């Protein structure tokens, strides 16, 4: 018996001889969970669910899912004692943005899981009144096309980071090797991946003063520019002046030409009461053809060059892709997962309601969603016509294109020309 | 530590927090300690109060039995004791 | 008394009583709540 | 060694899109047709944006990428404006720039939606395509949003900002006489919008003698000139660019000669 | 007695074109015919296969005793 | 065989087998 | 001394050239000395001034006086800022400047730092001594008998041969239409009067000893007279880097200065005509029809049953264990030798599937050195997971996961994922899959750190070991390494592989 | 110089060496507003 | 050494996963256990 | 700092010409005409109007560098017809043929409106 | 955090398409049905209509910073 802190549990079903304590009753009252005082506490105190830890798992046979394996067939085991709420929930918070992630390798999901932490996008509601250093903000950020149920209790949709982009794997001027992608520069004018990068400078003075010495041109009467002033690389943002026992400056410069416009000023009272100011500077970073975007399946690639949207391939109907990818990178950096992706988004972009990737379905796989998208007047593979954007031509090979969701990254040219 | 049960966010509705410039979706669960956000990552070690045997090549020992043991943090948090035998290489505790 | 074919809804709607009873966090604030009181 | 014949043949007529078939041409002309619909037809859009207040929850820049990202019908007003390089003028004068003024305050509980139709321009026959309208920022309680731009002349080249068209779906052989695409399974690919194939037949026989005419053009405006409008443009805009091309290519032959 | 390959290494062919381009920049009188190109490095390999530069290689045995040799008899394969 | 041989007589050539510098 | 920045590729720079961003390239100057014969240029660049990019930032005169940014005479040491044609080093690459922000490279041979020497003689030295499975695709499609090219798409992809005569070849066919063909253009791209030989991956065994064996019933082997492709595709082998490529033999015969224009014209020419023509990957090149999907699901329905029938014999253990093992390791060896065979034929049976149209059989011919096994896990079967070269340990209590029985040595569990990736993998294969990645991982990153440290150890071993005047290698201390070098005095790069032709065949 | 606060939003004179305290107000962290001066952001 | 460091606010799915993380007392942990299932993210 | 504007992808730089010709040694009767500042679009209809003559021998439109807004049009004749006058012919012919495309889509938007 | 203008992929105008899409939404018209109405024919603009995250609200749940 172990009732010490530190071991790890997981809460899970009570089994029966054949039948799960969870019956339709306990469905139907956490269905109107609201106005019905009827929560996770009292699943637990009815005896339906119970946590079991590392130490029992080797006690108890579990089964993964109740649907097929409680019923009668080949005896494998009959004396199921508990079953899994369900198997996907195996996976983290970043392991549960990738989509079929049973349909990538295990090194692709552990790269995902990477990138994600590292994603650009909106990251707090309340951004704007906190001043946290090195922050990047998206214009517009997505719910993907293609989602987990897992991502409904991680709050993604609720404020994602990343965005749906119209992708075709095809091979089009060279600029398209092993990691690169290229975009459609007009789409990016339109607002790819624009993002705000807020930085924060902190100054204190004590026994220094903040004072505008006699460039200071953009300086005001109290040492610290006032907010809204576009700053150039080797402009001084506060002012601050240091006695010396004719006065020497100890200035703040802007980090070696972090060029930006200053969002908010600052000042208060440390605890000894000495006056300290924060500066808080937007820079806007539209994407050039150094930034790296992720998709949640692939490796992380920087954008090999932007084409205009006449430049760019066109359709039938005159959908330009919005990125393309090498069809070469299979191998290397993306999955077949990548490929479903495309397809379940394309599906869901035609129909409407958003397609559903849990990792462990047996209702949805790639036959379903093929029919889905032939339903809809497009090739069920996902394959379209596509025409050559300089010269008109019809591409011999028709091109695999598709919604799908990337993610922007904090490695930039932007940030590290500085 | 933010959203504990005893910090001024607990029990807060989705306007109470947007009213005083808080997050409704912010998890919570982090210190702010001179205005920087520390989260504090459970640290692994190897569980107490539990007998393992185990057998290390170049020791001289073919089997060792370990033991460490505390009384819940009362103090002294590390109290270990060994059982081991000696290789025949006559099996000696 | 019995779900079938009706599975995934129903363990779906499980998880999301337990998520938005605890959260994500939970433990860490189990603990601290623990540690303080 | 001379032109063909082309024919305009036009099915759809609609004040968002126009719907035509270019006959008796080569592909190359049809395909920089439609590079001049979506990258060199000039419009007017709004290009230089004075924030005087922004109390928003969306920074300045947003609220100027958005202004300038909205289309303003321009009919005509786009022939009497010349270009900025092209106007020996001061910053902005009305003969090469068109003026808006934006001044919006809440005042009231409710969320105010400040759209396009709050823009108030100078010019009235330049005005947003809305006279829903286009939301530009929505604002609350106290704040405001008052600013002033300037709106110049540009084509798609420029920016995407002055691309009249929404989309131009461009086709030419609907079913595969010239066999330009080599379909692994042609029975599984939908048939097209202009195709005139059975459907028991899946492809077209292959036409060896065949070449590329009866191009498809579906050009959707984006509501700051007429489709009709964005092709006139468009075939006068080519044309006064080989022109130009012809100018300076006898120019040098002369020095050269 | 002058045993050595009648060749010229890719090292001393660096080395000497490095060192007559940096004469030659440094104003040293030209042997050849000059053109209107102006990069000194191109001047230096043309005067190089026009078989006149003005500087002889002097190789260095193990034991320490020096041959030399003169770029002109100096074939090169390239 | 030119770099194995080199490596191989490189470090026999002092008349007895000898570890790599590190 | 520089600025570092992320490279990004960019296929129309050369091979030997750089682009440079102008901002990183007016950063940091190259210092030139005043020439007789070059004081107008200096001069109009001086006058332009360190405002503009092309410009100058200091001025040294011959009393070493620094000047910022004006008389220029002979003597005076310039630094200017670099511009086309100038020479770095991160391997030295010819400078272009380009409009946007990155370095450009072209990736052929395989945020990085560069430099720019001073002086002349460095500048010198660097430059007379200094398709990556991306256009094998394409160059494989091209060399189809099915590519016929039309006039227009002749002269396009005439356009960007560098080495082009300007004279267009007859086209293949006159009658009805002029269509050129792309081995022509090939030919055209190869340099000078290359012979090769060398079979192409598809080719079977018994063309040769057969009929046709020259004629080619399956564009079987390839041939190159007179320096232009008689016939045959090019996979890998035919052009990558190898023991007598195109490549190899080009460069053995007339020098790596053209093999660079070829690499060139290659990756150009490749790229235009892939512009229209296309390459694509999708779903449809993982739906290999309904009989391989059967046959394979059959072949491991099998393996499964024999995976039973060994273990319920093993229960009856007569079963007569081998030789040099315990029951554990030769049961052991037998279960991981039935499943791996039947991983490999569930994985020839898919790719012998993709008959002519799939797109990953276009990169399996060609780039067969690690991708077979990658598209038989895609369409036919992930395979058997390994920990430790072992499968899947017990870590409970004689079981692998909670959702088994003890002691299973079944298929299904010890990390046997029988499902491809298109089919999705089950929980109990996702996990195992994930513990079998998690150890490649593990081991990569210890082979990296290994591999690095044998490296440097073995380049400090012998850093000092050099060939002598008189013919011989000695080291730094000046003894004997090898009377001749490779115990015939003559270089390593230079020779090829060969048959004696009278060692083998019988008196 | 006018001087904003931080919750009762109500405009406050600070000069040289004066301490950050809002008049009637009891709160002590506070912004400051915007520039007069002539700014361009350009619509691309 | 190794414990309470700033919290990651890069992205919401960032800070989740800092503020949900656990660090082996190793300065063979390399490897995946089986155990592992469902207690952590493999 | 470093991002190209927009303007300069289509304005012409001053003291740079817009097109200029140049003989193609290597190969009898050839020409080389670099037209600065310009896409695919101009360099496209020339070549095909000029392949729809049928006194050249060679015609073909590259672009070196997508970044750097420059055409080279290669353009090889037959003999005692030089390729500066095929060139002006296949402009003429692009400019009479949009005239015309021109012309009849203006009497197609009459016809089809009040018809 | 608001609906983009000229949805990015082809630059139909979907800015003032949002609020008619939430009373659509709010009526018995279904997610297709919606898009369907609304004009949007081509599946980008679908996409930029559908998966737009509307966070105006949530900044605008915070106090302005001038009253
Ligand atoms: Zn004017
Ligand atoms: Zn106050
Ligand atoms: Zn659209």
């Amino acid at each position: 018996i172990y009732t010490d802190a530190g071991r790890i549990c997981r809460p899970l079903l009570i089994v029966e001889k054949q039948k799960l304590l969870l019956k339709k009753r306990h469905i139907d009252q956490l269905k109107e969970r609201e106005y019905n005082n009827y929560s996770w506490q009292d699943l637990v105190a009815s005896g339906v669910v119970e946590y079991i830890d590392t130490l029992e798992e080797e006690t108890v046979m579990l089964a993964m899912t109740p649907d097929d394996l409680q019923e009668k067939e080949v005896a494998y085991c009959s004396t199921y004692t508990h079953c899994e709420i369900h198997p996907s929930m195996i996976l983290g918070v970043c392991a549960s943005i990738i989509p079929f992630p049973d349909h990538n390798q295990s090194p692709r999901n552990t790269y995902q899981s990477a990138m994600g932490k590292q994603a650009m996008g909106v990251y707090i509601t309340n951004f704007h009144v906190r001043m946290d250093t090195l922050a990047h903000v998206l214009y517009y950020p997505q719910k993907p096309l293609v989602t987990t149920r897992s991502m409904e209790y991680l709050r993604f949709r609720e404020l994602p980071a990343g965005i749906n982009s119209i992708v075709a794997i095809a091979s089009y001027t060279g600029y398209n090797q092993e990691d690169s992608v290229i975009m459609n520069r007009s789409a990016v004018d339109r607002g790819f991946f624009r993002s705000v990068f807020y930085r924060s400078y902190k100054e204190q003075e004590s026994k220094e003063v903040f004072e505008k010495p006699t460039i200071y041109d953009k300086l005001d009467d109290d040492g610290l520019i006032a907010p809204g002033v576009r700053v150039s690389g080797d402009d001084v943002i506060i002012g601050k002046t240091v006695t010396l026992p004719t006065k020497r400056d100890c200035s703040t410069f802007l980090r070696t030409s972090e060029t930006g416009i200053v969002d908010q000023v600052m000042v208060t009272l440390n605890q000894e009461g000495y006056k300290f100011c924060k500066i808080r500077v937007r820079s806007v970073r539209i994407p050039q053809i150094g930034d790296k975007f992720a998709s949640r399946h692939g490796q992380k690639g920087t954008c090999g060059i932007q084409y205009r949207q006449e430049d760019m391939p066109f359709t039938c109907e005159g959908i330009t892709p919005d990125i393309i990818i090498n069809p070469h990178a299979i191998p290397s950096r993306m999955t077949i997962g990548h490929l479903i992706e495309c397809l379940q988004g394309k599906v869901s972009a035609n129909k409407g309601e958003i397609g559903d990737a849990t990792p462990f379905n047996d209702a949805v796989n790639v036959q379903k969603i093929s029919n889905l998208l032939s339903d809809y007047g497009y090739h069920l593979r996902g394959n379209e016509v596509l025409y050559n954007g300089f010269t008109g031509r019809k591409i011999t090979s028709q091109i695999f294109i598709g919604p799908t969701y990337y993610q922007r990254l904090k490695h930039m040219v932007d940030d590290k020309i500085h | 530590m933010l959203r504990s049960t005893y910090c001024l966010l607990n029990g807060l509705t989705d306007r109470d927090l947007c009213e005083l410039n808080e997050c409704p979706l912010d998890p919570g669960g982090y210190f702010i300690i001179n205005g920087s956000e520390k989260v504090l990552i459970a640290q692994e070690k190897m569980a107490t109060n539990t007998v393992y045997v185990f057998a290390k090549k170049d020791s001289k020992y073919a089997y060792t039995g370990e033991c460490r043991s505390c009384l819940e943090n009362s103090s002294r948090p590390t109290s270990t004791i060994w059982v081991s035998m000696l290789a025949r290489g006559g099996q000696r505790i | 008394e019995i779900t079938p074919d009706l599975w995934q809804e129903a363990c779906w709607i499980v998880i999301s009583s337990y998520f938005d009873e605890k959260g994500l966090v939970r433990q860490q604030l189990d603990s601290f709540d623990e540690f303080i009181q | 060694p001379y032109a063909n014949q082309p024919t305009v043949r036009i099915t759809e007529l609609t004040d968002e899109n126009v719907k035509f078939i270019i006959e008796n041409t080569d592909l190359a002309v049809a395909n920089s047709i439609r590079r001049v619909f979506i990258a060199e037809v000039p419009i007017i859009a709004i290009d230089w944006v004075q924030i005087d207040a922004n109390s928003s929850v969306l920074h300045d820049e947003f609220i100027a990428h958005r202004l300038g990202l909205i289309p303003l019908t321009s009919d005509d007003i786009v022939d009497k404006l010349q270009y900025s390089r092209d106007c020996t003028c001061e910053e902005f004068c009305p003969e090469c720039s068109v003026e808006f003024t934006l001044d919006v305050r809440c005042n009231e509980d409710q969320t105010r939606h400040v759209t396009s139709r709050d823009l108030i321009s100078n010019s009235p026959r330049v005005i947003p395509v809305t006279s829903d309208d286009i939301l530009i920022v929505k604002l609350r309680k106290g704040q405001e949003l008052r600013l002033r731009a300037y709106a110049k002349k540009g084509f798609g080249k420029e920016h995407a900002k002055w691309n009249p068209t929404a989309g131009v779906a461009f086709e030419y052989d609907p079913d595969n006489a010239l066999r330009h695409t080599v379909y692994p399974k042609p029975e599984e690919w939908p048939k097209s919008e202009y195709s005139e194939l059975d459907e028991d037949e899946s492809q077209a026989p292959y036409d060896p003698n065949g070449k590329p005419e009866r191009f498809y053009y579906n050009v959707e405006s984006c509501g700051s000139l007429r489709p009709e409008t964005i092709v006139l443009s468009a075939l006068s805009g080519l044309k006064k660019k080989l022109s130009d091309l012809q100018t300076q290519l006898s120019h040098e032959i002369q020095s050269d000669v | 007695k002058r045993i050595t390959t009648p060749y010229m290494t890719k090292y001393e062919r660096a080395r000497v074109l490095g060192t007559r381009a940096l004469q030659i920049a440094m104003c040293a009188p030209v042997m050849v015919e000059l053109e209107g190109e102006t990069d000194p490095l191109l001047i230096a390999m043309k005067e190089l296969k026009a078989r006149k530069i003005p500087i002889i290689i002097r190789r260095y045995l193990p034991d320490g005793s020096y041959e030399d040799w003169g770029v002109d008899e100096l074939i090169i394969s390239d | 065989y030119r770099h194995l041989a080199l490596l191989c007589d490189t470090m026999t050539c002092r008349g007895h087998l000898m570890a790599i510098t590190r | 001394f520089s600025a570092r920045t992320v490279i990004t590729p960019d296929p129309n720079l050369s091979i030997d050239q750089v682009g440079v961003p102008r901002s990183i390239a007016a950063n940091m100057t190259f210092a030139e000395i005043v020439t007789p014969f070059n004081i107008d240029r200096l001069q109009e660049l001086v006058r332009r001034g360190n405002s503009q990019y092309p410009g100058a930032k200091y001025i040294i005169r011959d009393n070493g006086d620094r000047i910022d940014l004006l008389h220029l005479q002979t003597g005076y040491k310039v630094e200017r800022h670099m511009c086309d044609g100038d020479i770095v080093i991160f391997m030295g690459h010819r400078v272009r400047i380009l409009p946007w922000s990155t370095f450009r490279l072209n990736l052929s041979v395989t945020e990085m730092n560069l430099h720019l020497p001073q002086s002349l003689e460095t500048r010198a030295e660097i430059q007379e001594l200094a398709i990556v499975q991306d256009t094998l695709t394409a160059v494989r499609k091209f060399t189809k008998r099915d590519v016929f090219l039309e006039r227009g798409e002749v002269m396009n992809l005439l356009m960007f041969l560098s080495t082009w005569d300007g004279k267009v070849p007859q086209p293949a066919i006159l009658k009805p239409r002029p269509l050129w063909t792309g081995k022509q253009i090939f030919s055209l791209i190869i340099p000078g009067h290359i012979n090769c030989i060398r079979t192409h991956s598809t080719h079977p065994d018994d063309e040769d000893s057969g009929p046709y064996k020259h004629i080619s019933p399956g564009d079987t082997k390839v041939v190159v007279e007179n320096g232009e492709l008689i016939m045959g595709i090019l996979c890998k082998k035919s052009l990558g880097t190898s023991a007598g490529s195109l490549v190899h033999i080009s460069y053995l015969e007339m020098g790596h200065d053209i093999t660079r224009l070829f690499y060139s014209n290659i990756q150009t020419v490749i790229n235009n005509w892939l512009l229209i023509e296309g390459h694509t990957i999708g779903i449809g090149d993982s739906i290999a029809d309904s009989k391989t999907y059967q046959d394979i699901q059959n072949t491991i329905k099998k393996a499964k049953q024999d995976v039973i029938e060994v273990i319920e014999k093993a229960h009856n253990n007569e079963l007569e264990p081998t030789p040099g093992n315990t029951l554990r390791q030769t049961f052991e060896n037998q279960v991981n030798r039935i499943l791996n065979d039947a991983r490999d034929k569930t994985g020839s049976s898919a790719q012998k599937s993709l008959s002519e149209y799939n797109n990953f059989k276009s990169m399996v011919v060609s780039g067969a050195k690690g991708s077979k096994i990658n598209i038989s896990q895609v369409i036919a079967v992930v395979g058997q997971q390994n920990v430790e070269g072992k499968r899947i340990p017990f870590g409970f209590k004689h079981r692998t996961l909670p959702h088994f029985i003890k002691d299973d040595y079944g298929p299904e569990s010890r990390g046997f994922v029988e499902n491809s990736y298109l089919a999705g993998l089950t929980p109990t294969e996702f996990f195992f899959h994930a513990m079998g990645g998690r150890e490649g991982l593990i081991d990569t990153a210890v082979k990296t750190a290994e591999t690095g440290y044998i490296q440097r150890r073995l380049i400090k071993s012998m850093e000092s070991v050099m060939v002598k005047y008189d013919a011989t290698v000695r080291n730094s201390i000046n003894q004997v390494v090898q009377l001749r070098y490779g115990e015939d005095g003559l270089a390593g790069e230079s020779v090829e592989f060969q048959n004696l032709a009278t060692l083998k065949p019988s008196n | 110089m006018i001087y904003i606060c931080g919750e009762c939003h109500t405009e406050n004179e600070i000069k040289s060496r004066d301490p950050i305290r809002c008049r009637e107000c009891g709160y002590r962290i506070m912004y400051k507003k915007r520039t007069k001066r002539l700014v361009v952001f350009d619509a691309r | 050494a190794g414990v309470s460091q700033v919290l990651n606010r890069l992205t919401f799915a960032s800070t989740l996963s800092h503020l949900r993380r656990l660090n082996s007392p190793i300065g063979k942990p390399r490897q995946l256990h089986n155990t592992l299932w469902g207690m952590v993210c493999p | 700092m470093n991002a190209p504007p927009a303007f300069e992808s289509f304005l012409l730089f001053e003291g740079e010409k817009k097109i200029t010709i140049n003989k193609d040694t290597k190969v009898p009767n050839a020409c080389l005409f670099t037209i600065n500042k310009e896409d695919h679009t101009l360099g496209n209809i020339i070549k095909s109007q000029l392949l729809k003559d049928p006194q050249v021998l060679f015609a073909g439109y590259k672009v070196p560098h997508p970044l750097e807004h420059k055409i080279i049009i290669r353009v090889q004749t037959t003999p005692d017809y030089s390729p500066q006058e095929a060139f002006t012919n296949a402009i003429t012919d692009l400019i009479s043929e949009l005239s015309l495309l021109e012309e009849r889509f203006r009497v197609a938007i009459k016809d089809k409106q009040e018809g | 955090m608001i609906i983009p203008v000229r949805c990015f992929t082809c630059g139909k105008i979907v800015g003032n398409k949002w609020e008619a899409y939430l009373g659509l939404l709010q009526a018995e018209y279904t997610e297709g049905d919606a898009l369907d109405a609304l004009g949007l024919k081509r599946y980008c603009c679908r996409r930029m209509l559908l998966a737009h995250v509307d966070l105006i609200e949530k900044l605008l749940n915070y106090a302005p910073l001038e009253k």
